[PDB]
RNA sequence: GUGAAGAGGGAAACAACCCAGACCGCCAGCUAAGGUCCCAAAGUCAUGGUUAAGUGGGAAACGAUGUGGGAAGGCCCAGAC
RNA sequence: UCCUCCUAAAGAGUAACGGAGGAGCACGAAGGUUGGCUAAUCCUGGUCGGACAUCAGGAGGUUAGUGCAAUGGCAUAAGCC
RNA sequence: GCUCAACGGAUAAAAGGUACUCCGGGGAUAACAGGCUGAUACCGCCCAAGAGUUCAUAUCGACGGCGGUGUUUGGCACCU
RNA sequence: UGCCUGGCGGCCGUAGCGCGGUGGUCCCACCUGACCCCAUGCCGAACUCAGAAGUGAAACGCCGUAGCGCCGAUGGUAGUGUGGGGUCUCCCCAUGCGAGAGUAGGGAACUGCCAGGCAU
């Protein structure tokens, strides 16, 4: 119900700790990892925060 | 000037009773009249009031601004306060000296039954 | 008389204003009176030529937006700090 | 050579020189010498460009100096190791942002102000330009 | 070419002042809210002022920052909780 | 943040830079930075311009009818330069 | 060794043989409480009396004061009788 | 009752020399040289007030400005 | 319910100054007197008491007034979080936040409880 696909497209090696925690909150683990999350403003805020290294499919 | 220095002279004990939450008897003194009012601890509403400007008090008196009028006022405001169930207050001199008409008022209210 | 052609800004802010001054334009605003303020954009080389005269800053100017003439006056202008260019102009409805 | 008479403190941090300037418009006179680059102007560079335009106008017209050197600059002496306190105050500078009007001038023609400010800008490390009094 | 010194080597220890409990933050009675030198803040309802102008809670509840008075001074009060 | 304690690919080579985190094996595929004339894997790809300096492929104040584009101006078939 | 400000990057904290200043006490009242009061400076007039004593008025409104360094406070005065 | 002030105070109680020297270690740390840098130095250049009978630029060039080299005096302490 | 005044607040300058006007039945203020209660490091000035002949001069209150003070958009600019980039002492791009100053303009407060007076 209003769920979207989020796909990690870049690495998280040199990234900030807050961005690594945001990717953990989305549940992304490795590159090309496509995950399925609900569409809330909190989810959209994490995607906004790491939009450079994810790809939202909706 | 004189009004302002009286307010500066009163505004320490007024703020102290403001934070004590004290129901407070407020005296106001003129050369001709003397005023009294019992104020709630919020300071925004009154409970009872008495004066020498009222007819029921002034018509029994010689002059409205002597010690006998001030004692009649403190008696009337105490009997109205005890009618309304207000017994314990704190006396606000309102920047006057506790002396003369103010003291005779507070002694009348103590004698009529208020406790301060 | 100076007749200036303008267009209503579809978007505002810093990125838009930088991007207009990139594309040889500059924003302005018409305000005053009871009407709401109107966020316009002008051609830079035209208005930069028109402002060299003191008539520009004295007379009443006609601004055409959507074929709708608005008689204004030049209230204030923000200039580039070291280039002969215009950042932004305030127009008060006369 | 311009220099403050008194100072609240004798020395100052090195700081930075980022940002745009404030003395942008030609306030007092008719013609102006506007800074385009960024940097610091010493009191010697200011007084040399003042001499070059005072002589180029034959004391005709009036010349304003919009800047003032108020930042002390320290240097350590030669063959002194890097510790043991901050260096000694040697000279005074004025921090210059782009857009700062450095000088103003009136009472002279435009072409004379061009050749005077050109003789002055040849004494200055930063790149300048010529400006006039704009209405508004 | 050896020489120099520095008459300016001193400094004192950091006293760890500031606001210990912020707004909307439930405290116990006696909890230190603010340590400060002067009365940069002032004591409101259910808030005592210490010997060193320290603001402590006289009761339990939430901290309320508010601006009152003609001088626009900043008061700290404890809301009930 | 990386190295330290981290290999791999690129930056000619180049701990700390860019991409990216090596369980093992495969004569399988897709990609990152960076690249596609030969050394040396992949476009002598397409379309439209600029440069003539080997600029690219090292550097300033300043200087100069180099050349491309744009907006305006003042003289001018009552004859301009 | 201790205190104050800056460096210190708007919570705390944060270094250098970095920039500037102080302390190693005092007070039996300079503490407590009640009551009351409100400065600096300048102007005018005025015996000795003068730039400047004291006195009266006026502007001002804390630019003063705080036992001592600086900072933060202080009119409900924490200042003064 | 301690200027134990070297102020978390080695003891109640303590200054120096070694080119007559010695041991353990360090390129964690100096002198030589190299390296980085280029303040300084040196070599150029820009403007041109003037000097040069007149005449800024034959030769010089004040006040000031921009670079180059790595060449002096130095800075750092990366190798030993 | 209307007007006016006094007291106590709320709020803390859109509420404050200034300028002009205006008020006295009541109230308030000044006032009259002081041997007394009480008071002056002298003084009934203040504090206090006993009063009410006079006056609204001052103060205070009210009304008006934009010389200020104050408030204050819209747009833009500065800055900046993240990511990227350059000619990297400093800037640019995408995106998010977004001032200060200034401008137009606003603006000569609003409101609660009690008591009294005159009208209604
Ligand atoms: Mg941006
Ligand atoms: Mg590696
Ligand atoms: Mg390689
Ligand atoms: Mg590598
Ligand atoms: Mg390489
Ligand atoms: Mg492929
Ligand atoms: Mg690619
Ligand atoms: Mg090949
Ligand atoms: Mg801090
Ligand atoms: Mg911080
Ligand atoms: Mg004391
Ligand atoms: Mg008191
Ligand atoms: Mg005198
Ligand atoms: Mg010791
Ligand atoms: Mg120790
Ligand atoms: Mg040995
Ligand atoms: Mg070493
Ligand atoms: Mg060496
Ligand atoms: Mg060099
Ligand atoms: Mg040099
Ligand atoms: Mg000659
Ligand atoms: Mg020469
Ligand atoms: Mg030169
Ligand atoms: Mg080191
Ligand atoms: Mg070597
Ligand atoms: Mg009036
Ligand atoms: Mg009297
Ligand atoms: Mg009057
Ligand atoms: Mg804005
Ligand atoms: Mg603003
Ligand atoms: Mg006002
Ligand atoms: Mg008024």
């Amino acid at each position: 119900a209003k769920t979207i696909k989020i796909t990690q497209t870049r690495s998280a090696i040199g990234r900030l700790p807050k961005h690594k925690a945001t990717l953990l909150g989305l549940g992304l683990r490795r590159i090309g990892h496509t995950v399925e999350r609900e569409d809330t403003p909190a989810i959209r805020g994490m995607i906004n925060a790491v939009s450079f290294m994810v790809k939202v499919e909706e | 000037d004189k009004k302002s220095a009286r307010i500066r002279r009163a505004t320490r004990a007024r703020r102290k009773l403001q934070e004590l939450g004290a129901t407070r008897l407020v005296v106001h003194r003129t050369p001709r009249h003397i005023y009294a009012q019992v104020i709630a601890p919020n300071g925004s509403e009154v409970l009872v009031a008495a004066s020498t400007v009222e007819k029921a008090i002034a018509e029994q008196l010689k002059y409205t601004g002597n010690k006998d009028a001030a004692a009649a006022v403190g008696k009337a405001v105490a009997e109205r306060a005890l009618e309304k169930g207000i017994k314990d207050v704190s006396f606000d001199r309102s920047g006057f000296q506790y002396h003369g008409r103010v003291q005779a008022l507070a002694d009348a209210a103590r004698e009529a039954g208020l406790q301060f | 008389m100076f007749t200036i052609n303008a267009e209503v800004r579809k978007e505002q802010g810093k990125g838009a204003s930088r991007r207009l001054r990139a594309a040889n334009k500059f924003p302005a605003i018409i305000y005053g009176g009871k009407e709401a303020p109107l966020a316009i954009e002008l051609d830079h080389d035209k208005v930069m030529n028109m402002q060299a005269k003191a008539e520009f800053y004295s007379e009443v100017l006609t601004i055409v937006v959507d074929g709708k003439e608005i008689k204004v006056k030049a209230q204030d202008v923000q200039r580039h700090p070291y280039k002969p260019k215009l950042q932004h102009i305030d127009f008060v409805r006369a | 050579m311009l220099q403050p008479k008194r100072t609240k403190f004798r020395k100052m941090h090195k700081g930075r020189n980022r940002g745009l300037a404030q003395g942008t418009d030609v306030s007092f006179g008719s013609f102006g010498l506007k800074a385009v680059g960024r940097g610091r102007l010493t009191a010697r560079q200011i007084e040399a460009a003042r001499r070059a335009m005072t002589r180029a106008v034959k004391r005709q017209g009036k010349i304003w100096i919009r800047v003032f050197p108020d930042k002390p600059i320290t240097e350590k002496p030669l063959a002194v190791r890097m510790g043991k306190g901050k260096g000694n105050v040697e000279y005074w500078v004025a921090l210059i942002q782009p857009g700062k009007v450095l000088y103003e001038m009136d009472g002279v023609p435009e072409e004379l102000a061009r050749e005077a400010f050109k003789l002055a800008a040849a004494k200055l490390p930063i790149k300048t330009t010529f400006v006039t009094k704009t209405v508004m | 070419k050896a020489g120099g010194s520095t008459r300016n080597g001193r400094d004192s220890e950091a006293k760890r002042l500031g606001v210990k409990r912020f707004g909307g933050e439930s405290v116990l009675a006696g909890s230190i809210i603010v340590r400060q030198r002067g009365t940069k803040f002032h004591a409101g309802a259910n808030v005592g002022c210490g010997r060193d102008h320290t603001l402590f809670a006289k009761a339990d509840g939430k901290v309320k920052f508010e601006v009152k008075g003609p001088k626009n001074r900043k008061f700290i009060s404890i809301e009930a909780e």
